[PDB]
């Protein structure tokens, strides 16, 4: 799983004081790293070692470099819950992903 | 196949995932909270706030006479606690939002668009707002348990997790009230009782209640307002000793025909799946009250009793109806219908129901040799199922036993030059079974005595690895290990 060091003390900040964060956190990851979907599947105990392990205000933000990259594929006419689907499987490239969502 | 507003097949994909990884997550917050509450800066601060003489009664001496007047002891401690708590815990706070209740696929999809702002909470701030006595309901639970704890007795800390739920189909959940979401708590705690072996339940902050669960529990939830956000599925305890069990079964009135199908454990993978996340978080080992409480689920599991509907009696863990019996199956000799259901209505007919302990699975010779199995020489079918092939039952087969390898290490094999292992059995007694995608090139690598293993098919054959003698082993294990020279 290659969750960035940011990322991992950020799920760790919020599954241990902040739950309440789950839904967007999760929503966030889940979009930046299509991986986990086969590693939560496959190995959970794996995943939650991670967490048991990893150990004033937050909120989850895309990079500003995406979300405009991500809302300039929209004005395509695209969902934009589609866009950040294939934007972060095309590697964060804007004209791969154009093209995913036109043709593909 | 499918009804025209169902969502699509992805989504219904994503939706199982997402709640999985939801799940976890939640779990694991369980588990860390639970470590916070065993914090010794707390309990050495809690346990001012209980008397000497309430002490006492949390730990009543044996009675002879009646232990049920023991355990009256420390109900009496234990709602002694819980007023006194009351007033220690002087501010309450509201859910900022709806704490950790359900939320709806609409909710999570939109908590990109609607951003919200989260007030960074740490370990040393739980401990602060427990030791002075302010937060949210939660918080006060877990203080609450926290507390006990500190009056050393054995308290579990119960979190009832509610992820979205995957099984709802809708492309569009949404809603609405708050003092209907509040009406049950999400968590709560449970006492151990010694004298009679049972957990008790125990919510000092919510329904602020005591109650011995038998059959119902008051805090599941009841009401279509109060199921919106809170469906009770996967109810988790956490204790002292870092053990996780699910304790569902206490609280799910109708466990086994409504909540099973609402949990990710409906099915084998998920059943598979989630022991391994309850096991990932068990820290410690089986116990004496780990069995009496194995024994209790078991009674409860023997009391719900067969369902009132055909949809609930389908898939169902332990009842079938007759039209589900398969066609390779029979109802075992000296064992007849379980109890009715009638189908409601004018036009209504009464099927027959099933225990699943009482229906045998027949398989054709061939399907008992996929087992490892072999007809007896004088063994007559049960039942014939056309296309014909004959079936026969677990009486009617003996184990198989394959010839052994030469001293050469040579292995009979069949026409196709391979050997089939479809069970541990069917591996000769001096052999041993290597799988291992590799092991066929090693082997062959190193010019050695074996047999391709076949242990499944497509639809040919699926070789998995090899048999050899077991003295040949370790020299196939060097050469898989080393395989980048090969």
């Amino acid at each position: 799983i290659g969750l960035t060091v940011e990322d991992l003390l950020s799920l760790r900040q919020v599954v241990s004081g902040n739950p309440e964060a789950l839904a967007p956190l999760l929503e966030n990851i889940s979009a930046r790293y299509p991986q986990l979907r086969e590693h939560i599947m496959a190995n959970p105990e794996v995943f939650v070692s991670m967490l048991l392990e990893a150990v004033g205000s937050f909120q989850v933000d895309y990079t500003p470099e995406d979300d405009q990259a991500i809302s300039r594929l929209c004005e395509l006419g695209f969902e934009r819950d589609l866009v950040i689907q294939v934007y972060f499987a095309c590697d964060k490239n804007e004209e791969a992903a154009a093209n995913i969502l036109f043709s593909d | 196949r499918t009804s025209r507003n169902v969502c699509s097949n992805e989504e219904r994909k994503r939706r199982k995932y997402f709640h999985m990884l939801y799940l976890v997550c939640l779990m694991v917050h369980g588990f860390i909270r639970n470590e916070w509450i065993n914090s010794k800066r707390l309990s050495r601060k809690l346990s001012n706030l209980v008397p000497e003489k309430v002490f006492e009664l949390l730990h009543p001496q044996k009675d002879e006479e009646l232990p049920l007047r023991s355990t009256r002891k420390l109900l009496d401690g234990l709602k002694k606690c819980m007023e006194l708590w009351q007033k220690h815990w002087k501010i309450t706070k509201k859910y900022d939002n709806e704490g950790l209740y359900m939320r709806t696929w609409k909710e999570i999809e939109m908590s990109a668009n609607n951003k919200r702002k989260f007030k960074t909470l740490k370990r040393s701030d739980f401990l602060r707002a427990v030791s002075k006595g302010h937060g949210d309901p939660d918080i006060s639970v877990q203080g609450f348990v926290a507390m006990l704890r500190a009056c050393n007795v054995n308290a579990r800390l119960i979190m009832s997790c509610q992820p979205p739920d995957f099984t709802n189909m809708k492309i569009d959940t949404s809603l609405n009230a708050y003092k209907d979401m509040v009406k049950y708590p999400i968590f709560w705690c449970e006492v151990w009782d010694k004298f009679s072996k049972k957990w008790i339940t125990v919510d000092p902050v919510n329904l602020k209640t005591i109650e011995q669960v038998r059959l119902h529990s008051k805090l599941a939830p009841k009401g279509v307002a109060c199921c919106e956000r809170n469906m009770l599925r996967y109810v988790i305890a956490y204790d002292r000793k870092y053990g996780c069990r699910d304790v569902t079964r206490r609280y799910a009135q109708w466990m086994n025909s409504k909540v099973r199908k609402r949990r990710i454990t409906k099915d084998d993978f998920g059943e598979k799946w989630f022991r391994k996340v309850i096991t990932a978080l068990h820290h410690r080992k089986r116990t004496k009250i780990d069995d009496y409480e194995d024994q209790y689920f078991f009674q409860r599991d023997e009391s719900e009793g067969i369902p009132d509907s055909v949809q609930d009696l389908k898939n169902h863990p332990y009842y079938v109806l007759e039209q589900d019996i398969k066609q390779t199956q029979i109802v075992k000799p000296g064992c007849k219908e379980c109890g009715y259901l009638k189908v409601h209505g004018k036009v209504g007919k009464v099927l027959k129901v099933y225990a699943k302990r009482d229906i045998a699975d027949l398989k054709s010779a061939r399907q008992w040799y996929m087992n490892g199995r072999i007809l007896k020489t004088g063994s007559r079918c049960k039942k014939v199922i056309k296309r014909d092939e004959r079936l026969y039952s677990f009486e009617d087969t003996e184990l198989y036993i394959p010839p052994l390898a030469s001293a050469s290490g040579e292995i009979t094999k069949n026409t196709f030059g391979n050997i089939e292992v479809f069970a541990p059995t069917m591996i000769p007694g001096n052999c041993c079974l290597v799988e291992n995608p590799v092991a066929i090139k090693a082997a062959r690598f190193l010019g050695v005595e074996f047999a391709p293993a076949v242990t499944s098919f497509k639809f040919k054959p699926v070789l998995s690895g090899i048999v050899v003698a077991k003295w040949l082993r370790e020299a196939i294990e060097t050469a898989i290990d080393g395989i980048e020279f090969i």
